[PDB]
């Protein structure tokens, strides 16, 4: 199973990750059974 | 095919349901009926596998939208989400002691 | 479909109302080798295929584990220990045209 | 001298499947096929499926589509392959066949005794 | 072309490993 979490917010503030506190919800389980090694982001 | 051949060489239709099971989760299933609910007697309840007996009653707890059911200091269950009705209920032990 | 080329149909991630097909009571040959139907309904599996082919009247009995045919030969063989179902319908009234 | 017999037969469910055991020892000399007909009480004799000496097959108008007459290819053993029975087939089969006479292999005839078939 | 860049997760990152409800109450 390939498993995926989540989480949103709204953040004011540049450059840097704020320090705070908040749990992930999960979002999706999908059946599919693949070896994975290697990703890549799209933008 | 002739449209009045012989039965012996009448045209046949013909499907083959082949099946597969490989080493991954499986995904064809045959579909689980369901039986009905029973309130406030000491039943034999199955939720998804989840199975014991007791008392069902209805509750005011309020789960998470993704959550299935509650666990105490112990971890043992007390609580269950319907599948269908969407309500929480309770669970209380069937009734022993000494005489 | 053509029986020089039979349409295979791959089907995943459902669930196999089996008994709406064993509830016909209309068919001209179902047999299901490697599990009794009666449980048909009530199994787990991981893909299914659809193999759709026509034969005759007298090559319906052609298309199994042992039994040779000239479409046998040619269009498809079945393996040698095959875990699947074989249905057909011997209509010759809509798999054949007037002439 | 009993040249046509019936057996295999039983009891089937509607939407099963049987399959039926009829014997003619001396069928292929004959030259005049083989047929298999059904008796009912209160019922004359009618005739559920014909196959020749060619192997072209007739059939009992409820019974067409889903009964097929086939013989053995070695060791003729003439079955009926059916699915999905229905509850009226339930009769008295038999098989009948023409036999020697000083010079035909045909017309006349005996009849088989039957099997009896119980579709519920 | 500029070299990589690293920078400090304090607390991030936990997630609901099951579906279990629980009310006040210290799980490990
Ligand atoms: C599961 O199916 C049942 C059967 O319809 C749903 O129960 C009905 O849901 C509708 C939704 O508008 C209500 O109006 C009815 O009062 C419900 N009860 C009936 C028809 O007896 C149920 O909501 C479904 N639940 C899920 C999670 O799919
Ligand atoms: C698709 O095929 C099914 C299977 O035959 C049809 O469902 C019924 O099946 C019984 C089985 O003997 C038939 O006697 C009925 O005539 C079928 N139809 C109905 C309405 O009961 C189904 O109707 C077919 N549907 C389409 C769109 O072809
Ligand atoms: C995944 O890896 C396992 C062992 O590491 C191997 O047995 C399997 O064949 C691999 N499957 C795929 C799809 O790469």
């Amino acid at each position: 199973y390939f498993k995926i979490y989540s989480k949103h917010t709204p953040i004011n503030l540049v450059r840097d990750l704020p320090q705070g506190f908040s749990a992930l919800e999960p979002l999706v389980d999908l059946p599919i059974g693949i070896n994975i090694t290697r990703f890549q982001t799209l933008l | 095919f002739q449209p009045t051949n012989g039965v012996g060489y009448q045209p046949y239709r013909v499907v083959v349901l082949s099946f597969e099971l490989l080493h991954a989760p499986a995904t064809v299933c045959g579909p689980k009926k369901s039986t009905n609910l029973v309130k406030n007697k000491c039943v034999n309840f199955n939720f998804n596998g989840l199975t014991g007996t007791g008392v069902l009653t209805e509750s005011n707890k309020k789960f998470l939208p993704f959550q299935q059911f509650g666990r105490d200091i112990a971890d043992t269950t007390d609580a269950v989400r319907d599948p269908q009705t969407l309500e929480i209920l309770d669970i209380t032990p069937c009734s022993f002691g000494g005489v | 479909a053509s029986v020089y080329a039979w349409n295979r149909k791959r089907i995943s991630n459902c669930v196999a109302d089996y008994s709406v097909l064993y509830n016909s009571a209309s068919f001209s040959t179902f047999k299901c080798y490697g599990v009794s139907p009666t449980k048909l309904n009530d199994l787990c599996f991981t893909n299914v295929y659809a193999d759709s082919f026509v034969i005759r009247g007298d090559e319906v009995r052609q298309i199994a584990p042992g039994q040779t045919g000239k479409i046998a030969d040619y269009n498809y063989k079945l393996p040698d220990d095959f875990t699947g179902c074989v249905i057909a319908w011997n209509s010759n009234n809509l798999d054949s045209k007037v002439g | 001298q009993v040249k046509l017999e019936e057996s295999g037969g039983g009891s089937v469910q509607a939407g099963g499947s049987l399959r039926l055991i009829c014997t003619a020892p001396g069928l292929t000399h004959n030259n005049c096929g083989l047929d298999w007909y059904r008796r009912a009480p209160g019922k004359e004799r009618e005739f559920v499926s014909s196959i020749s000496a060619d192997g072209t097959t007739s059939y009992a108008d409820s019974v067409k589509g889903r009964f097929t007459i086939s013989k053995d290819k070695v060791e003729d053993t003439v079955y009926l392959q059916m699915n999905s029975l229905k509850p009226e087939d339930t009769a008295i089969y038999s098989c009948k066949t023409a036999f020697p006479y000083f010079g035909n292999s045909c017309v006349l005839d005996y009849w088989g005794q039957g099997t009896s078939v119980t579709v519920s | 072309q500029l070299p990589p860049a690293y920078t400090n997760s304090f607390t991030r990152g936990v997630y609901y490993p099951d579906k279990v409800f629980r009310s006040s109450v210290l799980h490990s």
